[PDB]
């Protein structure tokens, strides 16, 4: 069977501490 | 290994010490002991490197 992802699968990259940015 | 050969040959013991370099909290440290924590002055600092 199948169904989509929509905005699910993404996960914090690092340990790093950030607050109000947008990081690439 | 024969104990006769030349040391290109002969048996050598290695290890590798391999560092998990990461900013996560350390669980292996240096010699180096801490001072007394200090707050709302200007310092020079260390915190595990």
């Amino acid at each position: 069977a199948y169904t989509n992802s929509f905005t699910r699968g993404v996960y914090y990259p690092d340990k790093v501490f950030r607050s109000s940015v947008l990081h690439s | 290994f024969q104990p006769t050969y030349g040391v290109g040959y002969q048996p050598y013991r290695v290890v590798v010490l391999s560092f998990e370099l990461l900013h996560a909290p350390a669980t292996v440290c240096g010699p180096k002991k801490s001072t007394n924590l200090v707050k709302n002055k200007c310092v020079n600092f260390n915190f595990n490197g």
